[PDB]
DNA sequence: AGCTCTAAAACGACGTCTA
DNA sequence: TAGACGTCGTTTTAGAGCT
RNA sequence: AUUGUACACGGCCGAAU
DNA sequence: ATTCGGCCGTGTACAAT
């Protein structure tokens, strides 16, 4: 078995800076797509107690926050704030006239409503009014942030109702997510909307586990808060903060992820796909669409005409970006491919004139492992051919990090490319390792997954809610 | 009337030793002339992968001695004091400064960053015999003191020439026959009260489609009424194992679970609600230790704790995988827990979550190498008894071009 | 030579950040803080309220 | 048995006696 | 005035020394 | 739900008897 | 019923040796 460890995939960032790390690339050389005007018009949604906290939060962020933990500085390194070294070359600003208040008898009313279904079904409706008062007026904010207080959170989270669980009397099963719910009943609203905890921006704040009522919840240092915070308002206000640095020569390809979930019955199970592609220039495009049949059923994986539709989309959004199809089509599925979706991807290309593609199943429930000697486990990009599947170790020691940010011995990804495909397995695996790194909704730049297929499942939360038939924005703001 | 006495000579050997172990290692060296003051050398960095040096520069005071113990030398470390001048004009400078000591008699070189003194002393450095060896194996080390820790964003690449890890998989030696026959019954789900019926028992059967498949011959057993007689064969292993059907697959899977089970009954008992092989426990409240070679250790599989009790069983999850005309046995580490040794601890969800988050990559590795050891041991006869059918070999090791910076990682 | 010489000077600090900055007058209160043993006896004394 | 100066070698020019 | 002999500067290790 | 991993629990699916 | 494969969903612990 021939091993592999791919060096770390380079990042662009500013002015063509590059850099591995997200966190250091944006302190260098600054977000890859510039924002026009220096500050950015944060909305901000709850009580008085709240809105007024978060808002001194996006004002201490500019002041600038230190280290959380000096011994791993690369980890956890300080919020620079507002000098030379901004992360983002923007001021986050909540401006005047900007922020909507949730009422304390507001919160009374959808905290005394007994069943846990009703109180978040009509939580979101309160909510959602308020957001489209927010973005109907002279506010015009970029990013509107909901902080919400910790008896909403009590109520909508941990389903806590005046001590006794009337809705657990009910017995009923799968409880509405708030936040999956409210994302989905504000598609329709042109500002995409951020939910941040009083935990996030207020060390003192406590918020109680659902189930483990004595505990607390645990989050990360403040300045790690902020690197994440800052970087999704950021990304959510329209801009790409960073984007993987191309090679000269390389096919001009595509990514598409495809995932599944359940069908708010839990019986029946949908298909939802992400879309990932550079914009012809510095930008890079990430979608986020539902397939658009209606073949319903429990089977995790896809039809022959099914699959079909769903690479057509693809290209034709492609196409739409570059006005060529792509070169290359990788396709990356949660389940493992099999003839009936094979030979439907295939038909899809033969209509299209596609030269390359590849059918990779990433799975992440495989026994197998490699352990080295030590108290450390192998490094990020250790790669081991299994005679044409690829064990790629997307989590691992990393030697920019100083340490392994993780709390057991990783599990690696087995990727099992389809008969049906081009590439190798170990340009394969040097792909998927590289997106890894692009998934904007943290800084930390070791993710297990890569994007397309983590934002193929993120998609589906807010889709699981989202009546089929109905037109939504395809952007992946709206979801992450 | 021209001298050159050995002591200049000595010096000049000791730093063409350390400027050759420097070469070794894959940094790059240059020497100072006449004008050194406080310096020997230069040390620069080079990545072992790209071969491209990485600019950054450490200074190197080389002392080299005929033979001789140093101050306060004993087995594990020893002490050296430094000039104060040399000191003075080492922080001075913009680079770090290492000293490196040469010993002639034994051919050893330690190594120490001087401003790493002894604490509560200026001019004390406390050698590590252990630790701080000159060598490549330090290259890391001697990296980590390029970077300033305080300021963010610096790192540096591995600069170890490579690695070596295991995999979890055992190579499996698949016998040269297989016993294939019909059978009165399509399920072995009705065939097994037959056989327990008969005299002689033993699960390592397989039933799919009316076909018996087995590894030992269903004749020389109590497993008749199960097959026909008639119709038993033997055929070449390549027919069953090595093909592209999938029932075949499946039936070879599930043999090779039964006869793994059967093999290791003596050490091992199954699940088959987990699916899981525990160690089983000798006596209802009696303990067990194994013993495995990786060097010889012990690892304690069976533990009771005190309170209500629990007992905890080193357990794996053995699975069976076909790559390349080939079968491999992957081994997944767990654990199982019992009420009294026997009976299955119910709750069992915060013993096995505390169990397993303070498990770290050493003691995992150190699961899967004495699972490794126990079904290679569980594979030999060593004559009376009937040959194990299944015999284990562990895969030649992985290699791996870039190592884990873990000697740099002690305090992080 | 003097010109070269400026170039080791390092004129950047080494990577420190500084929180604070201009600030125009402070004060104290005449609050004080109480630390507290981690420790309390109670009972039932045959008395009322200690009368 | 540790330090610490002290010997012993070499090179690099440069006053200082020593005629 | 020439011209060794000397003092001064460094490295280099190793010894007799006071402790 | 700043962020993800690991773990635990539960539901379900594909092929043949 | 089994044997082999797999997948998606809701919670806690933790910030990494
Ligand atoms: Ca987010
Ligand atoms: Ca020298
Ligand atoms: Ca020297």
């Amino acid at each position: 078995f021939k091993a592999h460890v791919f060096d770390e995939p380079m990042l662009e960032f500013g002015d063509g800076g590059q850099h591995c790390d997200p966190r250091q690339g944006l302190r260098e050389h600054g977000p890859l797509q510039p924002r026009s005007g220096d500050v950015i018009r944060v909305g901000v949604i709850g009580t008085d107690d709240t809105v007024a906290g978060f808002t001194e939060f996006l004002a201490e962020t500019g002041r600038g926050i230190e280290s959380g933990n000096k011994q791993l500085i690369n980890l956890n390194p300080d919020f620079p704030g507002l000098g030379n070294q901004n992360p983002f070359r923007c001021k986050f600003e909540v401006p005047d006239g900007a922020t909507v208040t949730i009422s304390r008898r507001q919160v009374n009313d959808i905290t005394g409503i007994g069943r846990h279904d009703e109180a978040v079904r009509h939580a979101v409706e309160l909510i959602s009014s308020q957001l489209s008062a927010l973005v109907e007026g002279s506010a015009k904010p970029d990013v509107i942030v909901l902080a919400l207080p910790i008896p909403l959170i009590e109520k909508l989270v941990n389903a806590k109702s005046e001590g006794e669980d009337s809705d657990d009397d009910v017995d009923g099963g799968d409880m509405l997510n708030f936040r999956d719910l409210l994302k989905a009943k504000t598609l329709h609203l042109p500002v995409p909307t951020q939910i941040v905890w009083p935990d996030t921006w207020d060390d003192a704040a406590k918020i109680p586990r659902k189930i483990k009522r004595d505990s607390n919840r645990q989050t990360q240092v403040k300045a790690t808060r902020a690197w994440n915070l800052l970087n999704a308002l950021f990304y959510k206000a329209g801009k790409v903060p960073w984007r993987l640095l191309p090679d000269q020569a390389e096919y001009r390809t595509s990514f598409l992820g495809i995932g599944f979930y359940r069908d708010l019955d839990g019986q029946q199970l949908w298909t939802s796909t992400a879309q990932m592609f550079d914009e012809r220039g510095r930008g890079l495009i990430l979608r986020g669409a539902r397939a658009q049949t209606e073949t319903r059923g429990r089977h995790p994986y896809l039809t022959a005409k099914d699959a079909e539709d769903l690479v057509v989309q693809s290209i034709a959004a492609y196409k739409a970006h570059h006005r060529h199809v792509p070169a290359r089509l990788v396709v990356l599925k949660t389940s493992r491919f099999r003839s009936e979706e094979a030979e439907g991807i295939d038909a899809a290309l033969g209509k299209s004139g596609i030269e390359m593609s590849d059918l990779v199943w990433v799975q992440e429930s495989s026994p197998i492992a490699i352990f080295r000697d030590g108290n450390y486990p192998v490094l990020r990009g250790t790669f081991v051919d299994l005679d044409g599947k690829g064990l790629l170790y997307t989590r691992g020691s990393v030697p920019f990090y100083g340490t392994f940010p993780g709390l057991r011995v990783p599990r690696p990804l087995l990727l099992v490319p389809h008969e049906n495909s081009d590439s190798t397995i170990l340009t394969l695996a040097k792909d998927v390792l590289a997106l890894t790194k692009v998934n904007w909704n943290t800084t930390q730049f070791d993710q297990k997954l890569p994007a397309p297929i983590k934002a193929a499942r993120e998609v589906g939360r807010i889709l699981k809610h989202v009546e089929f038939g109905t037109a939504v924005s395809s952007d992946f703001r709206r979801y992450t | 009337s021209k001298r050159i006495t050995d002591s200049q000579v000595l010096g000049e050997l000791g730093e063409t030793a350390i400027k050759k172990i420097v070469l070794e290692t894959g940094f790059l060296y240059e020497q100072r002339g006449r004008l050194e003051a406080g310096t020997d050398g230069i040390i620069e960095l080079r990545d072992p992968k790209s071969g491209a040096p990485l600019g950054k520069l450490l200074g190197v005071q080389v002392k080299s001695t005929e033979s001789g113990q140093y101050v306060r030398e004993n087995d594990n470390s020893f002490e050296y004091l430094l000039k104060p001048d040399d000191l003075k004009y080492w922080r001075t400078s913009n680079i770090p400064v290492i000293i490196v000591l040469w010993r002639k008699s034994d051919e050893t070189a330690y190594w120490k960053d001087v401003s790493d003194c002894v604490r509560g002393e200026e001019r004390r450095l406390k050698f590590d015999k252990g630790t701080d060896v000159f060598d490549p194996r330090s290259a890391d080390r001697i990296g980590a003191l390029t970077i300033d820790r305080r300021t963010p964003g610096v790192f540096l690449p591995p600069l170890n020439k490579g690695e070596d890890a295991i995999i979890n998989l055992l190579r499996i030696r698949l016998p040269d026959e297989i016993f294939i026959s019909t059978s009165p019954f399509g399920s072995g789900r009705d065939a097994v009260p037959e056989l327990v019926k008969h005299g002689n028992v033993r699960f390592d059967w397989v039933i799919r489609k009316r076909r018996f498949v087995s590894f030992f011959d269903p004749r020389e057993y109590g497993t008749r009424a199960i097959v026909d007689l008639d119709q038993v064969e033997a055929v070449d292993t390549k027919l069953i194992a090595f093909n592209d059907e999938q029932d075949d697959l499946n039936d070879t899977m599930d043999l090779l679970r039964r006869t793994v089970e059967r093999q290791t009954a003596t050490q091992l008992s199954f699940l088959r609600k987990d699916r899981l092989f525990h160690f089983k426990a000798v006596g209802v409240g009696k303990s067990r230790s194994y013993r495995y070679m990786s060097k010889v250790v012990s690892a304690y599989s069976s533990k009771k704790k005190d309170g209500w009790g629990y007992v905890r069983h080193h357990a794996a999850r053995l699975r069976f995988e076909r790559l390349a005309d080939e079968w491999f046995l992957v081994i997944d580490p767990d654990f199982h827990f019992t009420t009294d040794g026997f009976q299955p601890h119910r709750y069992p969800e915060a013993l096995l979550a505390g169990k397993k988050r303070l498990e770290r990559n050493a003691a995992v590795r150190g699961q899967v190498t004495m699972w490794q050891h126990l079904l290679v041991e569980s594979g030999k006869h060593e004559v009376d008894k009937p040959a194990p059918l299944l015999q284990f070999e562990r895969l030649p090791v992985i290699q791996l071009s870039q190592a884990v910076p873990e000697s740099s990682w002690n305090r992080t």
